[PDB]
Parts: C-alpha cells; structure tokens; sequence
C-alpha cells in the first residue's frame, strides 16, 4: 500500500487509461478458446515491416473477426505488432477497436515522460548521458525479454570497455546475419549466428547500423516490464518457438479456382468456393486452422502469405548478458560483482495457460521458457512434458527460472517486484505509475 | 550457469539436474515475502543478520 | 514444549517440524531440549529493561 | 418380426431389419399387457440389453442413408496423422454445418 | 454475521464476480421447467472428451436457443461441462452468454489461490504437501460428490 | 474420459491433480451458495436414458 | 513421386510436381510407420528442410493459377520509384480487395 500510494503520487493526471479500454486488455490475458493462428503469425511476421505491410489484409480481417467476437484486443503479445497496427494500419478497423490501440501506445509514451521530469539536465558521464543514469529501463545494460533484432545489442556494443559488455549467445559470441531464405534457413545450427531480418525493405540489408533509433528499444522495455506484469498478474511466461512446423503448417493451402463469370466468395457458410467452406476443410490444413478459431478470411487474401518464403528465421536462442554496475556507481569496493539479465531472442510470450485443448499436443509449436521471475507460468510450466511429479507441489509456490537465464540474487529485478504485483489493490491505472517509481536506481 | 547446448531442450535438461536440490529445504527469499512487517523485525526469521 | 507431559503426534517428520518452528526463535523456548526428568531451562537474557 | 408384448421375441436382427422410422411406430401400436408365457432367456435383464443393441446398428444405417448428404469426418484431436514427423497433427473443432447438395 | 465479515475480509479485491452473471445463474438454479433434455444430455456426455467434442454442435444449438430463452446459463450443475464449454466452444455462442462462463471458471481459479497465500513453503510431511495440511478441499481424503 | 480411443488407461490417471481441486471447490462452495440449499444428487437409471 | 514413409524419397521436384490440392491428400493417405531402410542423406534434419523448399515453390505456382484474378502488386514502401527526382515515392497500404472478374 505504500508503493501503491507512490503510484498515486504520480497519478495526478499525467495520463490515464480509459476504464472501458482496460477490460478489453484484461480479457485478452484471460482468453481461453484463444486461437493459436494468432500465435503462428506472431512467430511469422517477426516484427518485419516487409511482412507486416504484406499481410495487412489478413490482419485487418483477423482483428475485425476477433473484435466482433470477444470485445478484446488482438496481437497483445508482441509490442512491435501493437504499434504497427496503430501506425501503418489506418481507420479500416472499426471506430471503437482502434481506440483501445490508441491508448496503449499513448500510455507507454506517458511513462517515458516520467524520466525527463525526474532527471536534472547536465553534461554526460563516461560514457553516456546522465538523464539515462536514473531510470534503469533507459539503460542498455538491460535487454527486453523478447528481442527480434540485434538493435539492443548494437546500442550496447558501443559502450566502453572498463564496464563489461560480454553477451553470451548459446555459449558463443554473437555473429550477425542480414537475411535468410528458403534454401538458406538451416534451423538446427548451434553457432553464434543471429538474425536481423526485420527491416523496412529488402533494399537496405544492413548489418552494423541498427534499425530505427534507440527510443524504439525503450518503448519495448517499458511495455514488457511495466505494462505486461500489471495486466497479466503474473500468470504469463515466454516460450521458444519450433520454427520446423510453424512454417510447415502455414504453407498448407487449399484455394479452389474460380469461374470467370462469378464474383468473389464472401460468405463463409453458403459459398462452396469459399476457402473456409467445409468442403475445403481437410485436416492439418490452415483452412482447418482458421476454422478452429472462428476467423473469417476472404478468398484472395489467403494468397498473400507467400511473403513468408523470403523473410524467414531460426531457433529461439538464450542470451545471457553481463554488466557490472553502470557509471557513477563504479567504486573499488564494487567492480567484481556482476549483474546478469536473461533475454530470449525471437520468442513468444504466452498470454494464457492452455491445457485442455487436446487438438494440439504440448510441444508441437512452443517450447516454454521462464526468462525472468516476472515471467513464470504457474500452470503451463508445470504441465509441459516431461515434468517430474514431485515438483508440481512446489512449482506453484516459487518460480522455476533456470540460472541459464539468470538467478534471483543476480538479476537486476529481484523477486519482491513480482510479489508486489500479486498483492496489488489499486487497479491498473495506479500500478503502471507504481512500477516506474520502483525501477529508479539507488 | 552458462548456457550449454541448444536452448530448444534447455529447461527439460534443467529439472533433471536439480530434482533433489529444490526440495531439501525452504527457499529464503520467497518466505520473506509473506512476512508481516512486524513479524520480519522479530527473531523468528534468524535471517536479519 | 517445556511441559513434556502430553504425548506427541506419531510422525517424527511432523512432530519435530513444529518444535523447530515454535521454539526457534521464541523468547521463552528451551535452549537445549528438555531433560528426561529434570526441569528445563529458559535462556538468560543479556539485559533487562 | 418383433412382438413387444413378448420379451422372448426381441433380437438385434429383428430390431435392425425394422427401420427406425417404423421402429417407434411398431412400439406405439402394440398392446401393453406383458405375456409371461414367453420369457426371454435372460429375462427382463437381457431383453433391455438386446433392445439397445438393435437401435445402435440401425442409426449407423441411418447415417448411411444420409451419407450422400454429409461430409467425410476428420479426426477430432491431435496425435492421429500419417505424416507426423514433418507436419503436426490437428483436430477439427466440429462447429461447422455438414451438408452436401 | 461473523462469518460474512470473514467472507468480506477476503473480498478486498482478489476477485469480483459480475452482477449480470449472478442474476443469470440464480435464475438457472431457480428455473422451474429447466428442459429435461439437458438432464438426459448430462448423463450422455459423461463429461468426456470424445463425446463433448463430437456433440459440440448440439451443445451450441441448445444453449443459443436457451440463451434466446430465459437468459440463464446452461449446464451449470456440472463443472466438467462448463470448463469444456470455455475451452472448446468458441465464438458460436453469443458472448453475453460466454462472459458468464468466463466469470465462473476464473472465479473458481481465484478461490484456489486463497490457500497458497496462506501457506508457508518448505518440506513435505509424510507423504503429502504442507500446503495440503491446511485446506480440506485440497486433500484426496475428500472426493468430489459427483465423480465421472 | 479420454482424449482419444488409443489411450485406454488404467494405472495412469487422466489430467493432473489440479483438475480434482477445481471440481471440489465448485460443488461444495459455489453450488450451495447459488441455489441456497435445494439441490440433490440423483442415481441415474442409464437403462431408459 | 514422393513416399512420405520413406525419408530418402522427398525432393523439391517431387513435391512441386504434385499439386498443393493433392499434396495434403497424399500425406493423409500414407502409412505412419517410418521405414529406416531408406535414410535421407541428411537424415531427418535435411528432410524437413527439403519438404519446406517444395511447398514454397508450389504456392507461387498457386498464385499463378489465380494470376488472372489478382491485380499487379505495387511496392509497399517509399524509396523505390523510377522518377524519384521530380516525383516522390509512395507505398500502398495494402488494405483493398484484389479481385478481377
């Protein structure tokens, strides 16, 4: 209650989230019968502009089909996907469904202006500006838990030597790659090759310059570590994605040829030439996959999926990273001790536990991984095979984060931030200010 | 620990390594979370030192 | 637990689990566990208020 | 030919040879005084058992009467697919309307 | 009156239940002439996976008719069916009716974590959990009254 | 109650120990609250059903 | 001709020569016992790689089967236009419905 009053101390009215728009987000993390088609796209786009603006007729027909169902937002998983619907998708979504998405991008930017109020202006310290040395979420010593790029790494690699910068990548040092192809992919490589696939267009293909500038990583950090634990109330962890079968699903296509004197099939029920018609529903097709989740998609919109050939990717890699305390706090007493932060690369955060759907086996798509003590599934860590039976007693009480991604005395956010979420009584509009006033450094 | 091997089978290799060590005693930092702020001041914890 | 008269419960896993978690670190709890016949002792407080 | 006032008459092949359109109508047009002169070899115990076994075979024949109207059913769950090592198995959430013109 | 204060003592905001759901469910147990087809169905599903996923279209068309009828939830007496409707039956049902089923299963799961906030972590006691020695509803010494 | 016909288990129980915790809290807490008593259970004659 | 119970059979030209209408149906009509007598030269590693490379070529042929029905796609973004010094480059926010009667 002391921290929640601190959240009200910044709740003077800098920005408020609308209360009718909160319930669309809480339902989204509460969703059962939440179709895994959206999860497959969240692995498919990767956050690439080239893939997103190609699949725009699908996603608009995906969201409108979902907003007409649940009165709950879609694509709440990846923050990169959230802002792209706000920016590069216009008003072709309905009038109310956009206003939910307007608030979230505003609310993330609203948290960013807390810092510039509480930092005094002045010169840099070696080797970064001192408006960054108060709020931990602006420092590049952190990483977002799910990073699709190497942008946060390259902002980090410019930092000076006598504060350590070592970032391990699967037991290797990171090596970059511009783009992949169908004949290039080679999923099961173990080396330090990482990927940079999300670009504006294919004409750029850059490696050593980061795409869009350093505030873009800050918006991702503010979303996953402030917004996400406030709405989800624990209950959500991340997952590595088997790219073997995700691409192998989505390229299954059944679209019948159309008589030239006939119009476009629109009605999903009565049209036999419709792709989601029950005559075209064959098992293990994607037409079967949409109908599993009550999604209405037009006929020729289905053929836009061919862009997933070009911009591909590979394995979810675990990334330990090592920094020893940021400048102004480096003293001869404190050099040797380190701060380790876990972060998956190209991973998916599971927004709800799902067990009772035996239409998908546990492990066909997603390999669940608890990055941080914030992100630990109380249910879908315990029921992912193979799990030892003596632990599902103890799995609910404590998180099960492996120290291959950092432990709870070394990680920069310790345990009792997580317990403050579960004991919150002030509502969502006060917690988002309350966490931000916690994340300031001592 | 350092990340050994591929991460596609990381956690399943983890729990088999630590299946004994998790349940021998109580984790320290979690049990402090359920302490009343007056109970934490008391010598019931013996972790004040 | 100074009293010694009442019979304990059966499982020594559970009956000792209370006796550690009540005596430690209580003020009046016995320092050395109770002798077989004699009177148990209360630990000397270092100072009185 | 079943005689529902005689428990020893009812067999599965007697029930199945009568159509389910006429199965209910044959029961509704019998007398309701049970003859004890014709006991079933299991009595009233197996006669109810025998009657249930005749209806289930008839309704499978009723689905075959509408087999031209219905689509081929897919497996409901995962774990049952031939190409399982390159492609994951799905189930169909049976919510659609099977109808063939 | 004392126990209701204890009932209000946990109603700080751990979970709330919507009043639109309550007036639907209070109707459903007070529904005279609840149609006995549903009673015949609840014997016939067994609360089973293979039957409910097969008869899934009939459960939709019964409930949508019953939702256009008295505006009460259906199949409320069996918990097994309710969790099956939540986890299997998607956007077919009108989702003013679905929000009732959301506020039942999530309400049940919020009750279960009352215990874990009131247990102290640590060792087992032969041979059960010490989070299990507190709340009777977690013991396998009890059975559910209707077990399929 | 089997996810497919190929399981046919006897010594393996189906879905894990949380599933019985959900059912008990529904019938003994939720159900008597709503109906204000007034319920009963019934042995169902599966013959005529 | 692909034989999905034999991993050494699957090549890209074997998958591409089979239509995507019949690609799924050929997988659904094979046996599910893998023969170890016919190993792929990369094993199960490259066989999944080989299978994905066959589908992507077939779907481009599927778009060519509907190429009379679809419009010519424009560039999605700016920065790609011939007359760039007198006219700025646009991208099309692909929200319309491509359909040709």
């Amino acid at each position: 209650a002391f921290r929640d009053a601190r959240g009200l101390e910044l709740g003077v009215g800098r920005h408020a989230m609308a209360p009718a728009t909160i319930a669309a987000v809480r339902g989204a993390f509460e969703d059962r019968n939440y179709p895994a088609v959206f999860y497959l796209l969240q692995a498919a786009i990767h956050g690439s502009e080239h893939v997103f603006c190609a699949l725009a007729r699908l996603v608009v027909q995906c969201i409108t089909s979902y907003w007409n169902n649940t009165r709950c937002a879609a694509f709440v998983n990846d923050y990169s996907l959230v802002s792209y619907v706000v920016t590069y998708l216009g008003g072709d979504l309905p009038e109310e469904c956009m206003a939910v998405y307007r608030d979230l991008v505003a609310h993330v930017e609203a948290l960013a202006q807390l810092v510039d109020d509480f930092t005094l202006t002045g010169p840099e310290l070696g080797g970064q500006a001192q408006a960054e040395l108060n709020h931990l979420m602006r420092d590049p010593a952190l990483l977002p838990p799910l990073v699709w790029d190497c942008d946060a790494l390259m902002r980090r690699a410019a930092l000076d030597r006598h504060r350590d910068c070592r970032v391990s990548a699967g037991g290797h040092d990171p090596v970059y790659a511009a783009a992949c192809n169908v004949a290039t992919a080679d999923f099961n490589r173990n080396d330090g090759q990482l990927l940079h696939n999300t670009q504006a267009r294919a004409a750029d293909a850059a490696d050593d310059r980061p795409h869009r500038g350093a505030d873009w990583t800050v918006h991702h950090k503010i979303y996953y570590y402030v917004m996400v634990p406030a709405f989800s109330r624990g209950r959500c962890c991340t997952a590595g994605v088997r790219f073997d079968r995700v691409y192998a699903t989505l390229q299954n296509m059944v679209v019948p040829e159309i008589t030239p004197g006939e119009d476009c099939p629109s009605d999903p029920v009565t049209d036999p030439a419709h792709p989601l018609h029950p005559a075209n529903l064959v098992a293990n097709t994607v037409n079967a996959m949409f109908h599993n989740g009550r999604v209405v998609v037009d006929g020729p919109a289905m053929l836009t999926l061919q862009v997933l050939a070009h911009n591909m990717a590979e394995r979810t890699t675990a990334l330990l990273c090592s920094a020893a305390p940021d400048a102004g706090a480096n003293t001869a007493s404190t050099t040797n001790m380190r701060i380790f932060d876990g972060a998956l690369h190209a991973g998916i955060l599971l927004m709800a536990p799902q067990h009772l759907d035996h239409t998908i086996q546990n492990g066909d798509y997603f390999y669940p991984l608890p990055v941080h003590a914030l992100f630990a599934g109380a249910d879908h860590v315990a029921n992912a095979p193979n799990f030892p039976p003596a632990l599902r007693d103890l799995s609910r009480q404590v998180p099960l984060v492996p120290p291959a991604l950092g432990a709870n005395y070394f990680s920069s956010i310790r345990q009792p931030v997580v317990q403050h979420v579960r004991e919150s009584a002030a509502g969502e509009n006060a917690l988002t200010y309350a966490l931000m006033a916690g994340y300031f450094k001592i | 620990a350092a990340p050994a091997g591929p991460a596609a089978d990381m956690q399943q290799l983890f729990l088999n390594a630590w299946g004994q060590r998790l349940a021998h005693g109580r984790v320290r930092w979690v049990a402090e979370g359920q302490m009343t702020p007056e109970q934490f001041m008391q010598p019931d914890n013996a972790n004040l030192a | 637990y100074l009293g010694r008269g009442a019979p304990p419960l059966l499982d020594n896993a559970a009956a000792v689990y209370l006796r550690n978690a009540v005596v430690a670190g209580n003020r009046l709890g016995p320092a050395q566990p109770v002798p077989v016949f004699g009177c148990a002792q209360v630990p000397r407080r270092a100072g009185m208020d | 030919v079943p005689q529902f006032h005689r428990p020893s008459t009812v067999t599965t092949d007697s029930v199945r040879a009568l159509g389910m359109r006429g199965l209910v109508l044959a029961t509704n047009n019998s007398q309701f005084i049970m003859d004890n002169n014709h006991p079933h070899p299991q009595g009233t115990q197996g006669a109810v058992r025998e009657f249930l076994r005749g209806q289930a075979a008839a309704l499978t024949d009723l689905g075959l009467a509408h087999a031209n109207n219905t689509f081929t059913p897919q497996p409901m769950f995962a774990g049952d697919a031939p190409a399982a090592w390159l492609r994951p198995a799905f189930g169909l959430r049976r919510t659609y309307s099977p109808f063939v013109v």
